[PDB]
């Protein structure tokens, strides 16, 4: 796994000692450059995973996600040098550096082969975060929302800490491999409860969950394109990679902990879509619909189905795609009107022909269209459910259908309408936008053609 | 005979109807000219920016930002120990979660023992 | 095409790009 | 506002309509047309002001159980067949800055004439400033209605658009 | 183009139900104000218009008239084997 | 629908010969920018009349704001002309 | 009233304004100019060669507009789809199945000349 | 066989050929319109060469052309279903298609969009055919999605209008609906079953499959505007004409019910979905004419009239006929195409007007128009020997004599009779009385290749109903004995229908006034059920989603 | 459109052919 | 850069503080209102009709006639969802109650009706479509192992 | 429906119930009933690939009528004959149906005056 660390680190130099003019040129042609090398990941096999050495490995449910991650670190910087082009050299490469960090700790974050390393590498994916949505925010409104970060470490980090050590006494590893052969059945007790609330409390705020989610609306709203893109195809997805690996351990003690979880989600679906109507704001519009599809996800892993899981990895992947094309769409009208109101403008398929065919793209998908994975996942888990619970399809039916409202209706709202009068600066679409969205939707469908590639472990 | 429609939230009065407008005397002269004199000079204000050459960009309503201000409400107003909304509003939000607690709990308890004696069909049934 | 000529500009958008 | 003597016609052509669908054949609308007129000049020689205000709540409180099931509407008229069907093809005037060099090569002689089209959009546009500050009463001007340019080579204020509007059919 | 526009005094009631209102308009005591106006709608090439009965038996007079030599012609094709 | 033209030329009697009908009003008499209250000798309540059959004859709605200050055959072509935004 | 004469006045400007503007929407007899673009010559072939017409020179031309679909479109697909199946599909097994042949009296089969027992004397109805 | 299959997957595959030329190269510009028009053209005669063999063999081939997916005992691929419905539904489809197809090319000369249009017209055609040559419920739920899809744009085409983006949404949010009973089954089929591959969902043939139908019952509420979710499908009345001809009369429409016949084996058993969806019709069958017994809207009137056809043939599942319904489906189709496409001529020549009651002196002036709306209606109506006679006298057969519901044969002829009396109001208006039109006339139909759009779609109603009936093998015992009066039963409401509404047309002439009665705006109104149910209902979930 | 080859008239029967 | 007082703040409990509410959005002291004092905290914001767009005139000529909403005006709190898109209020052609229960009629008489019809359905008087072979019971797949009861039904 | 009618607004128990028809012994004094014979035995149903429902006594007749249908390719209007075989064959099985109702019908009612006398 180090054949992608060296290189990403390399960057930096390249990020610096490049010139004044091919800073952006050279980060961008390796960086796509290296993504070509991550497609190698995909040497799986049927019964054993991939095991380098003692520091990182890389199963068939890891590799998606890496190749995600890498893939969209140059996607980043495609959409980020507009806005940066009025700032100065030296901060534009500090931006950058953060950036090649952030994909370095996720990359090595996925590819873990002990816990404890995944859970240092964890806190420290947020730091390169805090200061990209800080340093080079979008508002200047001061909301105080530290103490959902506080909470987070209290109610979160801070008590995994405890219980991950606790385990290495105890059971004496922390390392995955390990843990498969000397699982042991984790019996009914006050000291367990606590200990269940220690490994799952610090990943569900991430995913996030309903009721835990107040920070990333408000995240959002203020983290700028190049933060925001990470944040929902990346960050979100940290808790169910150690929520699906974690829960190795919890059984049986999980048959009846996730309830509250479960009920959670399958009524937090519609609150959030439902919202979403009412939302008032392109990208805030698109938080919530994050929690939207955040929340199946939660609901797949807890129950621990062969099928759950098999959907849950696509969630995180056409989510991860979808999300980050509509910020990146959406965030093409910010180039123009320098707003986030979604009713400041309208009818912008009288002057942005191809950006509606974007918009039009992006948004089939959303709602899961068949037979794109965006649908394949979703509808993988609903069957699932069933197994489960039969009552649970009435939720489910609800959310897609809200969740078929909604996205058609941004939709709607700008696109299918009437120019605004008064706004005399719509552009042409440039080269950069258009491209931007193209490398999204495009691999997006293909991955439909091939499906073995997403499927999880199970497959 | 032709009785009266009851006004509804869903079914605004017909504009000739309403007694109020029938009748037009100083206390309805008066506020019609200063919304029209209001109004107008908004648009006179507007008018200028919309017919001059030099703007490239879109207005800054001020209607548009406090009404957007105005949705992100998030701690200003309200206040904790406010029996009247917190404990009801409260419920709505937290009611129906216990409802599902019992609905999908019960029939997996009630699942379960079938599966234990026998008394449901699973046969064919594999995906899980 | 019903009658020769006749023939009104039409305003677009710049479809160049 | 507008006072009940121009109400009168407001329910005297609306009335009509209701009635027109619902006589549909040609001999009974003017036939009818002429029975709901004769009950117009039934009253239409009364001169009370008490009555003639008086005399208007019954017929708004007559047809309303007389309005039709499914009023006839103009088709280009607001809710009507052809009610903004083209807006979706009528394009902004202002955008003719964004078009490509190679583009604007096809009609080299239209965008000659526009830059005196907005020459006196900036020219005319200090005075225009101006000829309204002697039809500008204090506390915000009473109406929105607008004059004419008092001279020779000028336009009217606030202009540019209605006259730049685009027409009817795009296409 | 130039659309030559026919004399304004063709449009009249004069044997067309719209002087019927005019005479029933004696007992009303008034007379439409537009009685020229819509003599169209009953002139111009519109006087005779076949009824419900005339449309569903359009042009059944050919196929009539073809019908019985039809269903004949099987007895001539059939009677001689 | 191959093609609706419209000129200004051909609609000039279309407004007109629709007051040609008229059985209040002497056809001579008339002229294209004769004033209907005073030239003409006409009333608000008959001129409501004479706006209703131009949506007739020609199939397009008319505000009541407008329709009433149509007092000059000029200006109805005006409004019908500038409506459609007919030239010539 | 009427338009009042500002208004009137107003509207002849507003009006004719829009009559001159709305002339500007024509174009001259160069524009919109185009480009040369280069010409293939079997469509030269058929401008010349249609400035004619004719009856059994004009049904040519559109048959030959119909040459193009027949082995274009419709004769190579099915060669693409048909050796595809051929060998791609079905040396598969259960790619395709097909119904077993209906069978009626008073039939043989190719295989083992199979038999098909005649059926009993019906009742001899009034046929 | 190999040039049976063969030859049969061409026509989806060659359908698909234009669009990749659309999203590709630009080497002639023009002239794609008329390219897509003869595809079809030369789709069907592709689509006729399976017809020949198919009838002569009756050979239903399921052809399984690749390996998608596999989870654990699980395949997915992109089979087809060779069999009767695809072989006797293609043809048709594409029938009224090459009809239509012509006749957009006319009607739209005035969208600078023409070429998009037609980028979508070849995309709706090519999911509806792989919806009914589906296999399996997730490929046949894709074609559920794509006619979901294809309609939110082509019912949306001038998105300025606010109806467009009204109406699309509301038929969006209804089709999705009927969604939640389709992704049902598949769970069902999925638990208690193992499999999406009709093969082994119909030989296990299952014991209690309640729930599994329940389902599909929902599936054709919406999609297919039954009554509960039916106020969508006249909401596509509110964009072009073309457009309503094709999906929303034809091809998409029938969806509802075709999920029930492909289903055939399992819904025979279970006599509660039968009942239910033997009701539904009724509600909706009645609810839909007696509801267009008042309307004023041609092209909304025409969607009721549209709509009561789709009503009974629910009705005609309900009294479990499977392959006698499927009839219904085609016979239907051409003639109310073509009615659409005659109401395009109507509309032509009044320059968009549309209002019934502005409309008249059409028998001579509108000559070509008058030849074809009375073939229509009276085949419609239940013309004998005509192209909807068939299965309205069949249909009415089992129904009337099998047991069925004492109130499901009550509305069954109330109804049936109300199906001619729209009909006379429609003809009457249309072609009866002088002209009513407004005063100058732009009257011309003179137009070559619309008469090529009618001529095609004008012979089939007359003729290719009959010839459809011939050559299609026996499936069933037909009931040819029962009481006269029930065999003529429709031979003697039917006529009832024409007098009683020309009872009631001739006497509104008389010039008397007129008086208001709740019933006459009742059923004006659409029952209330639209008027109502989409203000309260969006009010109820967006007004109460802040909280 | 082969040059008006139907003359519309006003208030009065197609010009049919 | 807004400045803070122009902004939606507090409740304000007397006349003095409402008088820059009513100013401070274009509405006169006495059209201005706000919700009541409570946890719901809706702010100094006003109370608009509860109207939906298609209800205004579009006649005129506003910035926005799209929207029929003119620049400067306030926008009800939740004037989203009152657009002509969403819900709309304007006056309806029935009476409100006997409208809605004019639907309640029709349904709710058609349910009850069919259970009414479900008890004595219609059908002919006429026996079982007789069958042979045990009353088909190995075409129906029957086990062969066990014979089923034998079934022949007689000539009449 | 007379029968309909009859049956509940006059006397239940008389109407045999349609379901359960039929409800009383068939040798009720019937005697000597000659069997209703098969002239295609299974094997014969079997390989004709015909819809159990299309599959009954005179659906014997009904193989007549497709055999001719194949091979009236492509014409189809050559076996009109002899679908009246099978469809007449199937108009007596209807009558039939009709006759067989009766003998219950004929019971029921039969029986009524029996028992009224047993008791009166
Ligand atoms: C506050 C105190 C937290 C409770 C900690 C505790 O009581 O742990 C007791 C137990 C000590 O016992 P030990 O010797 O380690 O092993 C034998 C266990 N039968 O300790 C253990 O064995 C396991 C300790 C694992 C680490 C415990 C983590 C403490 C936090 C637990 C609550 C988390 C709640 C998260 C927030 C939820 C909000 C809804
Ligand atoms: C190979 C050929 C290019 C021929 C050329 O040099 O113009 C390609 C390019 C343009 C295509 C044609 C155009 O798309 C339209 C032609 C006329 C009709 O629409 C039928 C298809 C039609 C016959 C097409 C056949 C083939 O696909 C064509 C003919
Ligand atoms: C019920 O479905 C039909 C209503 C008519 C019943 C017929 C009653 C009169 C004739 C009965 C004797 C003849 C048998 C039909």
């Amino acid at each position: 796994m180090l054949k992608y660390i060296i290189p990403t680190i390399m960057l930096m130099p390249l990020t610096w000692l490049s010139k004044n003019n091919m800073i952006w040129v050279n980060s961008t042609a390796h960086s796509l450059l290296i993504s070509f090398t991550s497609l190698l990941l995909m040497n799986q096999f049927g019964d054993n995973s991939l095991n380098f050495s003692l520091l990182f490995f890389s199963d068939s449910l890891s590799t998606p996600l890496l190749i995600l991650t890498m893939w969209l670190l140059p996607l980043m910087l495609m959409a980020s040098q507009h806005h940066l082009s009025k700032e100065n050299l030296t901060r534009k490469k500090l931006f950058i550096t953060m950036l090649i960090s952030l994909q370095l700790f996720l990359i090595m974050t996925f590819t873990a082969m002990e816990l404890i390393l995944f859970y240092i590498l964890f806190e420290a994916t947020l730091v390169p975060t805090l200061i990209i949505i800080t340093r080079w925010g979008n508002q200047t409104e001061r909301l105080n929302a530290g103490l959902y970060f506080l909470f987070y470490t209290l109610a979160g980090s801070l008590p995994l800490l405890v219980a991950l050590i606790y385990i290495q006494n105890t059971v004496g590893s922390l390392n995955f491999l390990m843990l498969q052969y000397w699982v042991q059945p984790v019996h009914n007790s006050w000291s367990n409860v606590f200990m269940w609330l220690a490994c799952m409390m610090a990943f569900m705020v991430k995913m996030p969950l309903y009721g835990l989610h107040l920070w990333l609306p408000k995240a959002h709203v203020e983290a700028p394109i190049a933060g925001s893109m990470v944040l929902a195809a990346v960050l979100l997805k940290l808790g169910g990679y150690g929520m699906l690996r974690i829960t190795l351990i919890l059984n049986p003690m999980t048959d009846f902990m996730a309830y509250p979880f479960i009920m959670l989600s399958l009524w937090g679906m519609i609150m959030t879509s439902s919202i979403c109507l009412r939302q008032t704001d392109l990208k805030s519009l698109i938080a919530y619909s994050s929690v939207s599809h955040m929340a199946l996800v939660i609901v797949a892993i807890l129950i621990q189905t062969p099928w759950s899981y098999m959907g849950a990895t696509a969630l995180m992947i056409a989510h991860g795609l979808t999300s980050s094309m509509l910020f990146c769409l959406a965030n093409s009208n910010y180039e123009r009107i320098h707003s986030r109101t979604m009713i400041l403008a309208r009818g912008l398929q009288t002057l942005l022909p191809l950006m509606a065919t974007w918009w039009l793209l992006a948004s089939l998908t959303n709602l899961a269209l068949p037979p794109t994975i965006n649908l394949i996942g979703e509808l993988f888990v609903v069957m699932s459910t069933f197994s489960w619970s039969n009552i649970t399809i009435i939720l489910m039916g609800v959310n897609m259908v809200i969740t078929a409202l909604y996205s058609l209706y941004m939709l709607i709202m700008t696109q299918r309408g009437k120019y605004t009068y008064h706004i005399n600066n719509i552009s042409p679409s440039f080269t950069r936008e258009n491209a931007l969205m193209s490398l999204h939707i495009l691999p997006l469908l293909l991955l439909t053609l091939n499906p073995k590639i997403i499927l999880g472990p199970l497959y | 005979s032709f009785p009266k429609y009851e006004a509804s939230r869903l079914s605004s009065l017909p504009t000739t109807l309403d007694p109020a407008e029938y009748d037009i005397s100083s206390e309805t002269r008066k506020a019609q000219a200063e919304r029209l004199a209001i109004r107008s000079r908004l648009k006179r204000e507007y008018q200028l920016q919309y017919y001059d050459p030099s703007r490239r960009g879109v207005i800054e309503d001020p209607a548009l930002v406090r009404w957007t201000y105005a949705r992100s409400a998030n701690i200003y107003p309200n206040f904790r120990p406010n029996t009247k909304t917190s404990l009801l509003g409260a419920l709505f939000g937290i009611g129906p979660l216990v409802f599902w607690y019992y609905v999908f709990k019960t029939d997996r308890d009630r699942k379960e023992k079938l599966i234990q004696e026998g008394k449901l069909d699973r046969t064919f049934n594999i995906s899980y | 095409s019903g009658d020769h000529g006749k023939r009104l500009f039409i305003i677009k958008p710049s479809g160049f790009y | 506002y507008l006072t009940h003597q121009q109400k009168v016609l407001r329910l005297y052509k609306r009335a009509l309509r209701h009635l027109e669908s619902w006589c549909i054949h040609r001999d009974k609308y003017r036939y009818f047309a002429c029975l709901l007129r004769a009950r117009f000049d039934e009253h239409k020689n009364e001169k009370d002001m008490v009555k003639a205000t008086q005399l208007l709540r019954e017929a708004e409180e007559e047809f309303w159980h007389g309005q039709h099931p499914q009023p006839y509407i103009f088709p280009e008229s607001p809710g009507g067949t052809s009610y903004e069907r083209y807006e979706c093809y009528k394009v902004p005037e202002w955008c003719l800055d964004d078009w490509h060099p190679s583009e604007k090569a096809m009609y080299p002689d239209y965008f000659a004439k526009r830059e005196q089209w907005k020459k006196l959009r900036r020219e005319s546009w200090e005075r225009e400033v101006k000829q309204l500050q002697e039809e500008t009463p204090v506390g915000g001007p009473r109406t929105e209605a607008l004059p004419p340019a008092r001279k020779q080579g000028d336009l009217p204020p606030l202009w540019w658009h209605i006259v730049t509007r685009p027409r009817e059919r795009p296409m | 183009s130039k659309m030559e526009l026919p004399d304004y005094k063709q449009w009249k009631i004069e044997g067309t139900p719209l002087e019927t209102v005019q005479e029933k308009l004696a007992a009303r005591g008034l007379r439409d104000p537009w009685g020229r106006n819509e003599a169209w709608r009953y002139m111009g090439g519109f006087a005779n218009n076949v009824s419900f009965v005339g449309a569903l038996l359009k042009g059944f007079k050919w196929g009539f008239a073809a019908f019985v030599v039809a269903i004949g012609a099987e007895y001539y094709l059939e009677s001689q084997k | 629908s191959d093609a609706p033209p419209l000129t200004l030329e051909g609609i000039k009697d279309r407004v007109l010969y629709v007051l040609k009908l008229y059985d209040k009003i002497d056809p001579e008499k008339l002229s294209v920018n004769s004033h209907f209250m005073k030239d003409l000798g006409l009333d608000s309540l008959d001129q409501v009349e004479i706006i209703m059959a131009m949506e007739d004859e020609f199939g397009f709605e008319i505000p009541d704001i407008d329709a009433e200050k149509l007092m000059c055959p000029q200006e109805i072509v005006d409004y019908i002309a500038d409506k459609k935004d007919v030239y010539e | 009233s009427g338009y009042t004469p500002e208004e009137k006045l107003r509207l002849q400007q507003l009006r004719e304004l829009r009559r001159r503007w709305l002339k500007d929407q024509e174009l001259s007899p160069r524009e919109p100019v185009l480009p040369p673009q280069r010409v293939s010559p079997v469509e030269r072939f058929w401008n010349k060669f249609l400035q004619d017409g004719a009856l059994w020179k004009n049904v040519i031309y559109k048959t030959y507009r119909h040459s193009i679909f027949a082995f274009t479109h419709v004769l190579i697909p099915v060669w693409i789809i048909h050796y595809y199946l051929k060998y791609h599909v079905t040396t598969k097994p259960y790619t395709i199945v097909e119904k077993k042949p209906r069978i009626f009296p008073g039939d043989t089969i190719l295989e083992t000349g199979e038999v098909i027992p005649p059926m009993k004397e019906f009742p001899d109805q009034h046929h | 066989m190999n040039m049976f299959s063969s030859l049969s997957l061409v026509t989806l595959l060659l359908l698909t050929m234009p669009i990749m030329m659309m999203s590709f190269n630009t080497y002639k510009p023009s002239n794609y319109p008329l390219y897509v028009k003869t595809a079809i053209s030369y789709a069907f005669i592709t689509s006729m060469i399976p017809t020949m063999m198919f009838i002569h063999s009756g050979q239903e081939l399921i052809i399984s052309n690749w390996h998608w997916l596999t989870i654990q005992t699980l395949k997915l691929s992109l089979s087809f279903k060779m069999d009767y419905f695809s072989m006797m539904f293609i043809p048709v489809a594409l029938f009224v298609t090459w009809s239509i197809m012509e006749f957009s090319m006319w009607y739209m000369y005035s969208d600078p969009n023409i070429n998009k249009f037609f980028k979508y017209l070849l995309l709706f055609l090519i999911t509806m055919l792989i919806l009914v040559t589906a296999n399996n419920l997730f490929q046949l739920f894709i074609g559920w999605e794509g006619v979901g899809i294809m309609s939110f744009l082509l019912i949306g085409w001038w998105y300025g209008r606010a109806d467009a983006n009204t109406a699309a949404l509301q038929a969006i949010l209804y089709n999705r609906i009927g969604d939640i009973g389709f992704i049902l089954a598949m769970a069902w089929f999925l638990t208690n079953l193992n499999t999406w591959d009709l093969q082994q969902i119909f030989m296990l043939n299952p014991s209690d499959s309640n729930m599994p139908l329940i389902g599909l019952a929902l599936a054709a509420t919406g999609k297919s505007a039954q009554f509960g979710l039916h106020p969508w499908l006249p909401s596509a009345m509110e964009g072009p004409t073309p457009v309503s001809a094709l999906l929303h009369s034809s091809t998409m429409v029938v969806a509802g019910i075709f999920l029930l016949i492909r289903f055939y084996p399992l819904t025979e058993n279970n006599k509660y979905i039968q009942s239910i969806t033997l009701c539904l019709g009724a509600i909706t069958t009645l609810f839909t004419a007696m509801c267009a017994l008042t309307q004023n809207d041609i092209k909304k009137i025409i969607a009721f009239s549209t709509s009561s056809q789709l009503g009974l043939m629910m009705v005609t599942i309900g009294i479990n006929q499977p392959y006698l319904a499927f009839l219904h489906i085609c016979t239907h189709a051409f003639f109310k195409a073509m009615l659409f496409m005659c109401s395009g001529s109507i509309i032509h020549s009044l320059n968009d007007e549309q209002d019934i009651r502005k409309m008249g002196g059409l028998f001579k002036a509108m000559p070509f128009t008058t030849t074809a709306l009375i073939v229509g209606s009276l085949a419609l109506t239940g013309m004998p020997f005509l192209t909807g006679f068939y299965s309205k006298d069949l249909i009415i057969e089992a129904a009337n004599t099998s047991y069925t519901n004492a109130w499901a044969l009550l509305m069954t002829l109330i109804a049936t009779s109300f199906t001619a009396i729209y009909s006379t109001r429609i003809i009457f208006f249309a072609l009866l009385g002088q002209p009513r039109f407004p005063t100058l006339v732009n009257i011309n139909e003179n137009n070559p290749l619309l008469i090529n759009s009618i001529k095609r779609l004008l012979i089939g109603s007359l003729f290719a109903g009959y010839i459809i009936s011939n050559n299609i093998p026996p499936t069933t015992i037909p009931q040819m004995t029962m009481p006269y009066y029930l065999k003529t039963t429709a031979l003697i409401v039917t006529i009832l229908g024409f007098i009683l509404a020309l009872e009631i047309s001739n006497m509104t002439k008389n010039l008397k006034y007129h008086y208001p009665s709740n019933a006459f705006k009742f059923s004006t109104l659409l029952g209330y059920f639209p008027t109502i149910m989409h203000r309260l209902a969006p009010y109820m979930n967006l007004s109460m989603s802040q909280k | 459109g082969g040059g008006a080859h139907i003359e519309p008239r006003y208030r009065q029967f197609p010009q049919l052919t | 850069h807004i400045t803070k007082d122009m902004l939606p703040g507090p409740y304000p409990k007397t006349p003095e503080e409402r008088a820059a509410a009513a100013k401070k959005y274009n509405m006169r002291v006495e059209d201005y209102e706000p919700y009541p004092d409570d946890g719901t905290g809706y702010g100094d914001y006003p109370k608009l009709p509860d109207r939906s767009q298609q209800e205004r005139d579009p006649w005129y000529d506003w910035d926005h006639p799209d929207l029929r909403l003119n620049w400067g005006e306030p926008m009800h709190w939740d004037l989203d969802m009152y657009i002509r898109n969403r819900v709309d209020t304007s006056p309806t052609p029935v009476n409100w109650n006997l409208m809605c229960k004019h639907l309640f009629g029709f349904v709710a008489f058609m349910l009850f009706m069919f259970w009414v019809g479900e008890t004595y359905p219609a059908y002919q008087p006429v026996g079982p479509k007789q069958y042979p072979y045990n009353n088909l019971y190995l075409e129906r797949g029957g086990d062969p192992n066990k014979e089923p009861e034998p079934v022949v039904h007689y000539e009449i | 429906g007379a029968h309909l009618a009859r049956r509940y607004l006059g006397d239940a128990s008389v109407e045999p119930d349609p379901l359960r028809m039929p409800t009383f012994p068939p040798d009720y004094g019937f005697p000597e009933r000659k069997e209703r014979e098969m002239v295609a035995t299974q094997q014969e149903m079997n390989d004709a690939q015909l819809v159990l429902q299309q599959r009954d006594y005179c659906a014997h007749y009904l193989i007549r009528f497709l055999k001719c249908k194949r091979d009236s390719f492509p014409n189809f209007l050559a076996c009109k004959h002899e679908r009246h075989d099978w469809d007449y064959c199937e108009h007596l099985d209807y009558v039939k149906r009709m006759k067989e109702f009766e003998r219950e019908r004929r019971l029921l009612q039969r029986k009524k005056r029996r028992e009224q006398r047993e008791a009166d």
